[PDB]
């Protein structure tokens, strides 16, 4: 198994990067000694007026409807060209 | 609004028949708020070539052309299988994009004009419209286009709005969507079809001589009519284009009137009679054959022999991907067959067809038809085609031009 | 073949030459004969006519009839409407 595991792939580290990206993306900036200082602000903001309306804005996006059709038509053209 | 000084001081219109100065010109915009507007001018069926020329290249700010192509087909009776339609639009995109072409049609939202405009919108989304906008110029009758109430105005209407109706289309027709220019024509009548033909052919000849005095030699830009299938009007516009010597009509090998000429074009001119064409009209126009007058049959059966009289302007092709045959092959063959039998002795048969055969990847036709063994060449003639083949990554034309007489010592001198 | 040669020369003008022979040519795997003899280039088609043969070819795992009926005029937007 060890030889099969070590000789399996070179893309393991690249896959790991993505595992790091999510949790260290979402977490607030200030370190865990002072994380309660961020919790006070983010907890006070949470119940008064809705904060961070896009929870994830660099991963998941909702395209405008006028753009969507022009976007899909381009990749259908590229599919036939492929 | 600087064009408005000229466009109410040169171009007239027709009424009552007497003529008067025109109105109702501007820029139409369709339903999408941001879909790019066009430019419409009515010109009532009889105008000077100089005034139309000044409208064409000066007051619309429109650059010189490289290849004019014209598409004629059936409207309101046009049926084609999905396979042939798909192959035709895929070929027509590549024809219309590799060269800086102009494409011309009778733009109304009915049939073959719809199938041209949808391929043009598919490419302009596929291109992203960065620069070099494709010009798809349309010519339609003023009288038979409908719901012009929001369009007729005596002072100009630049953000002119227009909506597609698609309901009241019994004796009138709806205007198309995917064009950019519009020349509407008016004969003083409000119901008759088929007025546009004469100014369409005269506009083809007018565009054909635009590239003269611009460069070193007097070579005119090529024109090509591509006919798919259509009824009594399409045969009329084919004949009216072929009266002019330069246009070359290229026919699809699948349709109804295209199958008529595809079956007539085998026999000699003496063989064809009025019984044979009557037999073929019963055979191909299965429905609506009855509605035809015998006198109208007598008119077609003279039109068809006048089309068959000149055999070096008539070419039937058949699209098949197995035998490596497409629309560009047909355009290039029908363009080479015309020039070889002409008044000129030489030096113009090859000059503008070589760069067009290099821009497309059609090496096989090029070698036999242009590099005939009875020809003689010099490297200083073949330098620009060598540069054009070498930049755009076509190694086979490099291999062929290298051994037909391009010296590298002369080329990089 | 002997069933298609009879019906084409008959008293009726049309609309019965193909209706019961198409489903029988789809139940058997005989695509090659079907295309030339029934899908003549001088014919015209509509997807609402070819829906039941499309269903019968699609259930019984015949991909070639799917490929042929798809390009002779069956629209998927009309079929799964
Ligand atoms: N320019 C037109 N636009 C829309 N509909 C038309 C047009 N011309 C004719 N029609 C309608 O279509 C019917 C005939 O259709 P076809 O015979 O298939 O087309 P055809 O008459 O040959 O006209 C072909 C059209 O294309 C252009 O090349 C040319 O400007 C001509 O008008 C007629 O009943 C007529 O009402």
């Amino acid at each position: 198994t060890f030889q099969e595991v070590q000789d399996n792939t070179d893309t393991i580290w690249k896959f790991q990067r993505y595992e790091l990206i999510k949790e260290y993306h979402s977490r607030p900036a200030l370190p865990p000694p002072f994380i309660l200082l961020s919790h006070l602000i983010l907890f006070i903001r949470g119940v008064f007026l809705r904060d961070l309306p896009q929870r994830h804005k660099n991963f998941r996006q909702e395209l405008e409807q006028t753009e969507e059709e022009e976007l899909l038509s381009w990749e259908a053209y590229m599919k036939d060209n492929y | 609004c600087s064009l408005a000084s000229w466009i109410k001081e040169n171009i007239k219109k027709k009424e009552c028949v007497r003529e008067t100065p025109t109105d109702a010109f501007g820029d139409i915009s369709f339903g999408g708020l941001g879909q790019k507007t066009g430019k419409y001018v009515r010109v009532s069926s009889d105008t000077s070539c100089e005034n139309l020329y000044q409208l064409m290249t000066e007051q619309w700010k429109l650059r010189s052309p490289n290849l004019l192509i014209s598409v004629t087909g059936g409207a309101k009776n046009f049926y084609i299988k999905t396979h042939l339609k798909d192959k035709f639009r895929r070929g027509l995109i590549k024809v219309a994009q590799t060269t800086g072409a102009w494409i011309l049609t009778g733009g109304t939202h009915a049939g073959v004009m719809k199938h041209v405009g949808m391929a043009v919108r598919d490419y302009t989304l596929s291109s992203g419209s960065m620069e070099g906008q494709i010009v798809v110029i349309g010519v339609a009758p003023w009288g038979v286009i409908h719901n012009r109430s929001t369009l007729i105005h005596p002072e100009g209407r630049f953000p002119a709005y227009y909506s597609l109706d698609e309901q009241g289309q019994g004796r009138l027709s709806c205007l198309d969507i995917n064009h950019t220019h519009f020349l509407l024509v008016d004969d003083g009548t409000q119901g008759h079809y088929g007025v546009e033909i004469e100014l369409r052919a005269r506009l083809e000849k007018l565009i054909s001589k635009l590239s003269l005095g611009n460069r070193e030699s007097g070579v005119t830009i090529p024109v090509v009519c591509v006919v798919l299938d259509g009824g009594p009007g399409t045969l009329n516009t084919i004949y009216n284009s072929m009266l002019n010597h330069t246009p070359c009509v290229v026919l699809e090998g699948s349709g109804r009137l295209a199958d008529v000429i595809a079956h007539v074009a085998s026999v000699p001119v003496s063989k064809v009679t009025m019984a044979l064409i009557n037999r073929l009209l019963k055979r191909f126009f299965m429905q609506e054959y009855k509605n035809f007058t015998e006198l109208q049959i007598i008119e077609w059966t003279k039109k068809i022999q006048d089309i068959l009289r000149m055999p070096h302007l008539l070419t039937v092709f058949r699209i098949d991907e197995d035998k490596n045959y497409d629309v560009d092959v047909a355009i290039l063959q029908a363009l080479l067959k015309a020039s070889r039998s002409d008044e000129h002795a030489g030096r113009h048969c090859w000059e503008r067809q070589l760069e067009l055969a290099v821009a497309w990847n059609r090496v096989d036709i090029a070698e036999s038809e242009i590099f005939t063994e009875e020809s003689q060449w010099t490297s200083s003639d073949l330098h620009p085609a060598m540069f054009s083949a070498l930049v755009g990554d076509k190694p086979e034309f490099v291999r062929l031009l290298l051994e037909n007489g391009v010296c590298v010592r002369e080329f990089l001198e």
